[PDB]
């Protein structure tokens, strides 16, 4: 079992190893901002029509 | 290299209005980031103003 776990530990790594990907995300995460302010500024003229 | 000036201009005001943007989402960091490639792209550009001053 621990043996296993040690082993279980490689998906949890794993994981850390998609945070990293993300982490350039963060820096290209600036077009999001603009990408959430647009879809709400269509939604309230949809909301006023 | 008239060409180049205008693309590397047009750039530096991308990344200004990248900065202001970066400004008015309270990230500071960003701005400044977006500064020093603004700063790299007018000074580039003066480079290329002397090259075709030349040519």
């Amino acid at each position: 079992f621990e043996r296993m776990e040690n082993k279980v530990l490689d998906m949890e790594a794993t994981s850390q190893a998609a945070g990293e990907l993300a982490g350039f995300g963060i820096e290209n995460q600036f077009a999001q901002l603009e990408a959430s302010s647009g879809v709400e500024d269509e939604l309230a003229a949809l909301k006023a029509s | 290299t008239e060409q180049r000036l205008n693309q590397d201009t047009q750039e530096a005001k991308k990344w200004e209005d990248r900065a202001k943007l970066a400004l008015t989402n309270g990230e500071e960091n960003l701005a400044r980031e977006a500064l020093a490639r603004k700063k790299s792209l007018t000074d580039t550009a003066a480079a290329y103003q002397t090259q075709l001053a030349q040519q």
